[PDB]
């Protein structure tokens, strides 16, 4: 009568999204940390169920199909960005952040996640713990980070690191206070990057199971194998690290699920 | 050590184009942020465009279109592209360089005027004093700005009140200028009223006399 | 970083035939009490297998990885630790590394400046690499382990998968049969040219015990398998 | 998006006084304000940046402070040369500059009251097709001076344009001139012309009304 869903194995190791989204200190805007996430299962539904984010604009992907399709590797970049600059994260945007701090290609896959962080990253006075690049002689290349401590120069004469006229420090400090406006509030933004290569993927996502049905002619689906029969135990003790059995006429006669490791005769 | 030279301003039709040049002496136009400011007469400053150190251009809400900036490294001079104009677009501008959130360098100012009319000769209107006292002249329908007025070929300098130009509803310029005279010197000395300007090169001389019957 | 060796003694390779040793599990699908032939990569019977011996002998030759390699070795006290696969074994190409120390097994595939004699030296000296760079796919797995220990390993590379088959049994090449169970599947997908191994030498210069290993090639031949009701694999044809 | 307003418009103070110029912020912006001073007919110059620091070329007589929403421009000593408009400037995340109104600083004078001096139109103005009549105001303080024209005991609005002369260095005298435009056919409809002003220096307003064609 009904349909039994696929009995994929137990929940394996989870991707470290807890420490990414709840770290006690985030990296600077110019010195943004680069982290690679792989060899786990990705679950974006649990983060979306709480819904603490005010930005969900994504191009090329959909939240419903995130659990179906998957890529080779996941890259995470976490750094504090105010909402004005946040609205500027789109690839079709220009400015100081989009051309001197971070760059996104036109064919970028994925999007970023931003949420309000007015409580954290602030004190009674102005917080000067975060800096950003302001002056550059050329457009920033996509997907790369440059950390230069040299004194930026604008005048014809060169200055040897002094703080004189026509040349100053390119980096500038932030001012985070609780009395600032909504648009000047400091938000915590994490970049979710997706890259697809010719190599097989290593992180896609987990899956659930259903209730057992016995002594009934109910169609099944075990590890992507479709068939009809009655699920009943037997005495066919088999060797481990196998998926399913067969017969002379290629018809499946036994399959084990990675939950109880039973016989589960097909017909 | 910083100096900015502005040129290209003048009187142009609203349905035309103008060339703006901003020359930097001790600054390079392709290594720092560029700032543009505008200031209509009778009010404060306003922002029209900002050019970044890269290939990024930004404009205000009223001027998103019909404005394009383009810098050149051949002679370190900035060029501004314009194709359309409005009635309120005439103002003074000061191209300048500065850092983020504040600018320190500044330049000179070249006036720009947009109108559907052209240069026209003025018409000095005499004023009849009432029989202290006030004496002066009325200037009506003079183009273009600016104009100067002299009393007794510059001999009279006390009590001169040169009022600024004011725009009427018909888009023409009217100016007034009066001086203080005593009642005992009405028939003693004669004052000549001279109004002239370079673009119209008009030479008009007018004398003023108190009214006797009219 | 490594020290070059000079006292190596030249010795021409020898060949010893294999006696029905290359039979392994055809696929993850379990079958029993049936007869079937598969079209996969197998080691042909009555072939020739190159013989290498390490005792004052120090050997680490270079042979091409045209197809999957058959690696059988008699080993005592964990003489060998792992193997490295790379096109040129330098910083301009991607190379695979397998290292098994006394604690665990880590699979880490990055680019390294390999030297001509990468070996191992208690175990507190790792002279196998100098420095790393950008890479990915770092995996940590469980340990894979009178001569009394015999270890057999099968290496395959299809659809970018580094399938490895291992089997440990107690005891030249003795006559018998064994089954190579599938253990770990690694989707790494890199070019295949070489299968250089790693050797560990005890420091007292240095003295090493008796050790030997076998190298073979796999060819797409046809084999007939007779299965058992218990599910094990019997002798083939 | 963001709108900036300045509460002071025209403040009168001597050399030994504080201008107390402030800029009102609708949103919360702190320590990101700059003040600019421009002279009549001269280019503007920077005074302070980030509302706390002082420029090297700017003398240290200028002071400014503000935590999150209110800023001040108190000056320790006022000089006759330092008498110009001040503007509060706030930038955006895309370097979108915003400039609001300006406040002019003068000295309390209130020396006298304006004097009305009307002038009949000339005879040659009749042949020009347009007749104009003007009345003048001089040495009046403060700037509140209505220049409305009452003809035939009827109020008139939107016909005279105010013009305020510049300040001389010695006396700092202000004057007002207004030009009224009327068609030639409308001149014969009326019979007098007058302008009225209200000032604190005079107990009662002074109205000078002259009839058409004679005194
Ligand atoms: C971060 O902490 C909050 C507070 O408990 C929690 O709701 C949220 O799920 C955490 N983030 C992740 C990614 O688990
Ligand atoms: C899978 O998880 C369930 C629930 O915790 C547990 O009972 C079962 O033993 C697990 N299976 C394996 C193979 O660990
Ligand atoms: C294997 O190769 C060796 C030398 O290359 C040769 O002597 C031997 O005959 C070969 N084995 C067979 C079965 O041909
Ligand atoms: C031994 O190997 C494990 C994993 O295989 C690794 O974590 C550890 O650092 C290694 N120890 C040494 C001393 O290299
Ligand atoms: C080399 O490093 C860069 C940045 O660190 C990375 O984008 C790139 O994918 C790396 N290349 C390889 C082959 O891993
Ligand atoms: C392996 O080499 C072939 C040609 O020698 C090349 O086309 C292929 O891309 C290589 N594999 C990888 C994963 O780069
Ligand atoms: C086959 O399985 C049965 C049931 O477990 C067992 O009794 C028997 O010994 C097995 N056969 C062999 C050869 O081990």
């Amino acid at each position: 009568p009904t349909e039994s869903i696929v009995r994929f194995p137990n929940i394996t190791n989870l991707c470290p999204f807890d420490e990414v989204f709840n770290a006690t200190r985030f990296a600077s805007v110019y010195a943004w940390n680069r982290k690679r996430i792989s060899n786990c299962v990705a679950d974006y539904s649990v983060l979306y169920n709480l819904a603490p984010f005010f930005t969900f604009k994504c191009y090329g992907v959909s939240p419903t199909k995130l659990n179906d399709l998957c890529f080779t590797n996941v890259y995470a970049d976490s750094f504090v960005i105010r909402g004005d600059e946040v609205r500027q994260i789109a690839p079709g945007q220009t400015g100081n952040i989009a051309d001197y701090n971070y760059k996104l290609p036109d064919d970028f896959t994925g999007c970023v996640i931003a949420w309000n962080s007015n409580k954290l990253d602030s004190k009674v006075s102005g917080n000067y713990n975060y800096l950003y690049r302001l002056f550059r002689k050329s457009n920033l290349k996509p997907f790369e980070r440059d950390i230069s401590t040299e004194i930026y120069q604008a005048g014809n004469k060169p200055c040897n690191g002094v703080a004189g006229f026509n040349c100053y420090f390119p980096l500038r400090s932030y001012s985070f206070r609780p009395t600032y406006g909504v648009g000047h509030q400091p938000y915590r933004v994490v970049v979710l990057s997706f890259e697809l290569l010719h190599a097989p993927a290593t992180v896609c996502g987990p899956k659930k199971s259903t209730n057992l049905v016995k002594n009934k002619c109910v169609n099944f689906n075990f590890n992507g194998l479709k068939g009809t029969g009655v699920l009943t135990e037997s005495n066919k003790k088999f060797l481990p690290f196998q998926q399913f059995g067969r017969d002379i006429a290629d018809t499946t006669d036994a399959v084990r699920d990675p939950q109880t490791l039973e016989i589960l005769d097909i017909t | 050590e910083v100096q900015l030279v502005e040129s290209g301003g003048g009187l142009i039709q609203p349905g035309g184009s103008l060339r703006l040049s901003c020359a930097a002496s001790g600054l390079t136009v392709s290594s720092n942020y560029m700032h543009w400011v505008r200031q209509a007469p009778g009010k404060g400053l306003e922002w029209v465009s900002v050019l970044y150190a890269g290939g990024s251009a930004f404009y205000a809400d009223s001027v998103k279109g019909r404005f394009t900036i383009s810098r050149n490294n051949s002679k370190n001079t900035l060029y501004l592209q314009m194709n359309s104009l409005r009635a309120e677009d005439t103002a003074i501008y000061y191209c300048a360089r500065g850092l983020g959130d504040y600018l320190d360098s500044w330049g000179q100012g070249t006036l720009v005027t947009v109108s559907s009319a052209s240069t026209k000769g003025p018409s000095v209107f005499p004023l009849a004093p009432s029989s202290t006292a006030a004496l002066g002249c009325l200037v009506k329908d003079y183009f273009p700005e600016p104009v100067t007025v002299s009393w007794n070929s510059g001999a009279l300098t006390s009590g001169v009140h040169t009022f600024p130009a004011v725009l009427q509803s018909s888009g023409l310029y009217s100016l007034s200028s009066v001086v203080t005279v005593p009642s005992s010197s009405l028939g003693t000395q004669t004052y000549i009223c001279n109004v002239n300007h370079k673009p119209s090169n008009t030479k008009v001389d007018k004398k003023v006399e108190p009214k006797s019957c009219d | 970083q490594c020290v070059n060796l000079t006292t190596r003694t030249q010795l021409p390779p020898a060949y010893t035939n294999s006696f029905t040793r290359g039979v392994y599990y055809p696929d993850k699908v379990f079958r029993s009490s049936v007869l079937h032939s598969t079209q996969d990569l197998f080691l042909p019977f009555f072939s020739n297998v190159t013989w290498f011996h390490v005792i004052k002998r120090f050997d680490n030759p270079v042979l091409p990885f045209n197809d999957g390699v058959y690696f059988a070795s008699i080993e005592k006290s964990n003489i060998i630790r792992g193997w490295i696969f790379g096109t040129t074994l330098d910083s301009k190409t991607q190379s695979l590394l397998i290292v098994n120390n006394a604690t665990n097994v880590v699979i880490k595939v990055c680019e390294f400046q390999f030297c001509n004699d990468p070996f191992l030296d208690m175990e507190s000296e790792f002279r196998v690499y100098s420095s790393a760079n950008n890479c990915t796919f770092e995996y940590v797995s469980q340990p894979f382990l009178n001569f009394k220990n015999l270890r057999e390993f099968v290496f395959k590379n299809i659809d970018g998968y580094f399938k490895i088959y291992s089997k440990h049994t107690p005891i030249d090449l003795p006559q018998g049969f064994s089954a190579l169970e599938p253990l770990v599947d690694l989707p790494i997908g890199i070019n295949i040219t070489r299968f250089q191994t790693l050797l560990a030498l005890h420091r007292s210069g240095w003295t090493a015990g008796a050790a030997a290993y076998y190298v073979g090639y796999l060819q797409p031949r046809t084999f007939l398998l007779k299965y058992n009701e218990n599910g094990t694999i019997t002798d083939a044809v | 998006d963001i709108q900036m307003t300045q509460s002071p418009s025209s403040v009168s103070a001597s050399v030994g006084d504080r201008v107390t110029i402030t800029c009102r912020a609708s949103q919360g912006i702190g320590s990101w304000l700059a003040w600019y001073q421009q002279k009549p007919g001269k280019a503007p110059q920077l005074l302070i940046y980030a509302a706390s620091t002082l420029q090297s070329g700017v003398p240290p007589r200028f002071s400014g402070s503000g935590s999150g929403t209110d800023f001040t421009l108190t000056i320790t000593s006022l000089q006759p040369e330092d008498f110009a408009s001040y503007y509060c400037q706030q930038a955006n995340s895309v370097l979108a500059l915003t400039f609001g109104g300006g406040t002019k600083v003068e000295i309390k004078r209130t020396v006298a009251a304006p004097s009305v001096f009307i002038f009949p139109p000339s005879d040659e103005q009749l042949k020009s097709g347009t007749a104009s009549v003007v009345c003048l105001l001089n040495n009046f303080y403060p700037r509140e001076a209505k220049v409305q024209w009452k003809v035939d005991n009827a109020l008139q609005s939107g016909n005279s344009q105010e013009s305020v002369t510049e300040q001389d260095s010695k006396d700092s005298t202000y004057s007002l001139s207004s030009t009224l435009t009327l068609s030639k056919a409308d001149y014969e409809k009326h019979k007098v012309y007058a302008c009225e002003v209200t000032h604190q220096g005079l107990s009662s307003p002074v109205t000078k009304s002259f009839n058409r064609g004679e005194c």
